[PDB]
Formats: C-alpha cells, structure tokens, sequence
C-alpha cells in the first residue's frame, strides 16, 4: 500500500546500485551469448526472458539485495 | 504478512529491471 512516490524512488535505486555492481554488464552477456547460440529467429521471445529470470535473480550481491529489502519495508510499513 | 508482500515487490521491479536492459 504504496506511496507512488518511494515507488518511483525505489525503481530509481534498483537501477543505480545494478549499473555500479556489475549486474547490467552480466544480464547483457548472458542475452548475447544465449542468442548466438540460438539464433534470432529461431528464438520465441519470453521463450527467453521467462528463461533466464531465474538466474537473474540470484546473480544478485547479497549487499545489494540488503539495502532494497531495507527501503522495502520502510514503506509497506510506514 | 507484508514479509510476502516485500517479496513481491523486489521480485517485480527486478523482473522489470530485466526487461529494461532487454528492449534496447
């Protein structure tokens, strides 16, 4: 039962600590090396994203995960 | 109750942050 606002904020947040961490750089690895062995047209997408979800997840520096779950709470709980 | 509900939350907006990176 959000503020809208923290929402936006959150969003925000997500994106900055997975940019520094090194977590862009390794989701966009994984998509190019599971194409080029695929094929392009030969893939069924969310065939792909559905896939890799998963991995993505757990990728994930527990330090990172800690701050989120941090600001998490401090919003559904006000 | 909300430990769920946070749950949902940080999955959602990760499983988003995915999709960013693949539209481009």
């Amino acid at each position: 039962t959000l503020r809208s606002q923290d929402k936006a904020a959150l969003k925000e947040l997500l994106h900055t600590r997975l940019v520094e961490c090194g977590w862009h750089k390794d989701i966009k690895e994984m998509i190019r090396n599971i194409i080029m062995e695929r094929g392009v047209d030969n893939i069924n997408r969310d065939q792909l994203a559905a896939q890799i979800v998963p991995q993505a997840r757990a990728l994930v520096p527990e330090v990172v995960k800690n701050e989120m779950m941090l600001r998490v709470h401090a919003a559904l709980d006000k | 109750s909300l430990d769920e509900a946070a749950n949902y939350l940080y999955q959602s907006l990760l499983d988003d942050a995915v999709v960013g990176i693949f539209n481009e």
